[PDB]
């Protein structure tokens, strides 16, 4: 659930549902671990750093980690535009970089 | 089939794998000059929809009938006066050329008779 | 950047030209050798709001020499605007018609029905080459009068040309004009300014199904 005080309280007594636990955000090196485990299958420009934009990136969930990553693989697909058709060439040089990062990051919702 | 006035027109008689034999002999019966523009001439054939590019710079109409016969030897009795994409012209004139007759790179639609 | 769309590709020019044959269109001499395109041949050329047009462009100087200008009739018929851009393709249409088709608009017709004997039919679609296309609202020659005629769709890959001896066979329903220029909401990235960043948007949001369902390496 999202909320707990939404939940009816008949359902929490001690026969049912007892033992709670909360996922919550990560920490900083929470979220520099969310962004290595998220970021494996993408090839990243190697001048990133992964813990600055950690860092830079307070009370944010995982799933908005995820979408920060998409929108950075969508600033690399634009900034290097190419043709119309497969147009191969841009397929073995995708490269997001740490700026791409901070430009994703200021049009971010948190 | 409904009894028209238009002519009866005739199938592919030669092989599938005989259409890509002829047209490498076809190929090989006329020759290529370097020392010259060469210009490249689509026939609309009426059989498919097949065109074939590969010519000289200077051939006859006669020449292009040479190139139909070793295109398609079941085309060499069937009797076609060929056609231009409206200046409203019939192509007579079997020995006359590319040049003479404003046939650079235009398309001559195959009709036949 | 920041904002890399709105671009125009290595993508060819749309005008107007003057000519009087309206399936012949006429494209420059120079972007014919460039293009490699032939004299005679027909090819697509393709306009906006999901419409292309199929005509034969010759050699002819009568239009511009750098930009590749056609009919006001094809301009109505490509619901294009003046200034914008055509993608060039050779790959050939040249298949015969074959069944009933079109649709009567009684504007300016002779015989009003018509069906398969007609002045614009047997004398005039005859021995021309014109490929007839699905919507083909044309306004040709034939039967003494300006003839507007709709035709519904063709059957064989729906551009395609007529022939020379076959005489194109004909529907008979009294339909009137419409109002293509609006009915099916037509209008796309010309007709709305609001906000065009967001427009940009919008498209970048919507580039990874259009054209490219591969690019999600």
């Amino acid at each position: 659930t999202n909320r707990p005080n939404s939940i009816d309280p008949a359902l929490r007594r001690f026969g049912r549902f007892d033992r709670e636990v909360d996922i919550g955000i990560p920490d900083a090196t929470g979220r520099l671990e969310i962004l290595q485990i998220h970021t494996k299958n993408m090839k990243l420009a190697d001048d990133v750093d992964l813990e600055q934009v950690a860092n830079e990136t307070h009370g944010h969930v995982g799933a908005d980690l995820a979408a920060l990553c998409s929108e950075a693989a969508l600033q690399a697909i634009r900034k290097k535009m190419d043709l119309i058709d497969i147009d191969a060439e841009v397929m073995n040089s995708l490269a997001v970089t740490m700026d791409d990062f901070r430009w994703a990051l200021s049009q971010s919702n948190p | 089939q409904k009894l028209g006035s238009t002519a009866p027109q005739v199938l592919n008689t030669s092989s599938p794998a005989q259409q890509a034999e002829n047209e490498a002999k076809a190929s090989s019966s006329i020759l290529i000059n370097e020392a010259e523009p060469t210009t490249n001439i689509q026939i609309r054939l009426a059989d498919g929809g097949r065109l074939v590019q590969k010519f000289n710079h200077s051939h006859r109409i006669s020449d292009i009938r040479l190139f139909i016969v070793d295109a398609r030897p079941a085309m060499a009795a069937t009797s076609f006066v060929l056609m231009t994409t409206f200046p409203n012209k019939e192509l007579a004139d079997e020995n006359q050329t590319l040049k003479e007759a404003n046939l650079l790179n235009a398309v001559i639609v195959q009709r036949l008779t | 950047a920041i904002l890399k769309q709105k671009n125009r590709p290595n993508r060819l020019i749309v005008d107007e030209a003057i000519n009087e044959d309206n399936s012949v269109v006429s494209l420059s001499q120079p972007k014919m050798d460039e293009l490699q395109l032939f004299r005679g041949d027909t090819v697509l050329l393709k306009g906006k709001k999901r419409r292309e047009a199929v005509c034969i462009v010759l050699s002819d100087d009568t239009c511009s020499d750098e930009k590749i200008r056609m009919n006001r009739v094809v301009r109505n018929n490509l619901r294009v605007r003046l200034g914008d851009v055509i993608s060039i393709q050779p790959c050939p249409d040249v298949k015969y018609g074959k069944r009933i088709h079109v649709l009567p608009i009684d504007d300016t017709v002779e015989g009003i029905t018509g069906n398969l004997f007609e002045v614009y039919l047997k004398p005039y679609f005859l021995e021309a080459y014109r490929p007839i296309r699905k919507g083909d609202i044309f306004l040709v020659h034939g039967g003494m009068r300006a003839v507007e005629f709709k035709v519904v769709e063709t059957d064989p890959s729906p551009y395609c040309i007529v022939a020379p001896d076959t005489v194109i066979h004909c529907e008979g329903e009294p339909i009137k004009r419409e109002d293509e220029e609006e009915s099916l909401n037509e209008v796309g990235y010309d007709d709305i300014g609001g906000c065009r960043k967001q427009l940009a948007q919008i498209k970048e949001m919507v580039e990874l199904p259009l054209r490219h369902p591969a690019l999600f390496k």
